[PDB]
């Protein structure tokens, strides 16, 4: 399962 | 970053004449991924040749796995030909069964 | 035994047209079980692994939602990086991402990874404590501070530590036919006369799973690794492993030398001798 949010740089 | 592929070409199972088999082709160690491989059966690109999916090792580097059915003989030849950025020329690794 | 989820992005810039290349793949041990490929016609997450169809649709659905929201991520990275590294929009370049956690041989959590790269070389990672940074350069050092404001490590460790771990165990016992299965290495040893005084013996390991196995030569029960060559442990594209080790000896020795396979689907080590 997928992280839920991946944050930008 | 350039990183040179490594090669080996071998089949899936110990090969025997006139048995369906799968021949492989196994690049890794390389950057960047773009990357050209072409399977040649007596020097002739094989057309219906699949591949895995991109990924990568711990130190980055990438691997892809290209590989087509076929059925051995005695008199066929069978190689992998590789093109990358860090090659002057495309390199061809022929199929050796005892690899 | 052990075990991980781990999920690997690979995004490459296409600046003559068009979005950058943008692949991702899932794998539990050294099971792929899922994939993304943004040239491909679904443009959906897509199963590759037999237990993971158990998944109904609104699996498929979020996780296709997800791993499209990862892919724009590292599309703005990208643009991101290249104002960073002052380099131009001509070029081509790429970022990588890898984490997942590991759980011990009680399930219970052992570890968690973040890493990420760029154009090859480390950018920034997640500490073995899921709460510092490393920061490879300057450009990092920057994300890490925006990081660190923004407390990204504390959700990435609550998923690291529990999401991840939860679903693999989900996974686990889903698969548990091949994922819980271990795959001893078939073994044997071919024989090649190089020359009329030396011959080359090639232990051979097929069809194991998992990949991490072990070869070693010894001489006269004494390890040996002069004139020995091992290639890098392949697959076989049926979802097992292939490795051999091989050792140059004088024509008639054959007899001194043994190869020794460790791996954790053999009760005890097997050695092999030419005879």
């Amino acid at each position: 399962l997928l992280l839920p949010l991946l944050p930008p740089l | 970053i350039q990183r040179t592929p490594k090669i080996q070409v071998y089949s899936r199972h110990p090969a025997e004449n006139g048995k369906s088999n799968f021949l492989n082709c196994y690049v890794s160690g390389f950057h960047p991924s773009d990357i050209e491989v072409d399977l040649l059966k007596n020097g002739e690109r094989i057309e219906k040749v699949e591949h895995s999916d991109l990924s990568f090792s711990k130190d980055w580097s990438f691997y892809l796995l290209y590989y087509t059915e076929f059925t051995p003989t005695e008199k066929d030849e069978y190689a992998c030909r590789v093109n990358h950025v860090t090659l002057s020329q495309p390199k061809i690794v022929k199929w050796d069964r005892d690899m | 035994g052990s075990h991980s989820m781990r999920y690997f992005f690979t995004s490459v810039s296409r600046p003559g047209r068009g979005e950058p290349r943008f692949i991702a793949v899932g794998y539990v041990d050294d099971t792929q079980f899922v994939r993304f490929d943004s040239d491909a016609a679904s443009q959906r997450m897509e199963p590759r692994a037999p237990w993971i169809e158990q998944e109904g649709p609104e699996y498929w659905d979020g996780e296709t939602r997800k791993v499209k929201a990862h892919s724009q991520t590292h599309r703005v990275d990208l643009g991101t990086l290249r104002g960073y590294y002052n380099q131009s929009e001509a070029g081509s370049h790429t970022v990588q991402r890898m984490y997942g956690c590991d759980v011990g041989s009680d399930w219970r959590f052992l570890r968690g990874y973040h890493q990420y790269a760029y154009d090859g070389k480390d950018y920034i990672a997640l500490k073995e404590d899921l709460r510092s940074w490393t920061a490879a350069d300057m450009a990092a050092q920057t994300t890490k501070h925006k990081w660190e404001a923004a407390h990204v490590a504390e959700q990435l460790r609550a998923y690291l530590e529990g999401t991840c771990v939860e679903w693999l165990r989900r996974y686990l016992e889903n698969g548990k036919e091949t994922l819980q299965r271990t795959d001893a290495p078939k073994t044997h040893m071919t024989h090649h006369a190089v020359s009329d005084h030396e011959a080359t013996l090639r232990c051979w390991a097929l069809s194991f799973y998992p990949a991490e196995i072990t070869l070693t030569w010894q001489r006269d029960g004494e390890d040996q690794t002069q004139d020995t060559e091992l290639v890098e442990t392949r697959p076989a594209g049926d979802g097992t492993f292939q490795k051999w080790a091989a050792v140059v000896v004088p024509s008639g020795q054959e007899q001194r030398y043994t190869c020794h396979v460790q791996h954790e689907g053999l009760p005890k080590p097997l050695t092999l001798r030419w005879e």
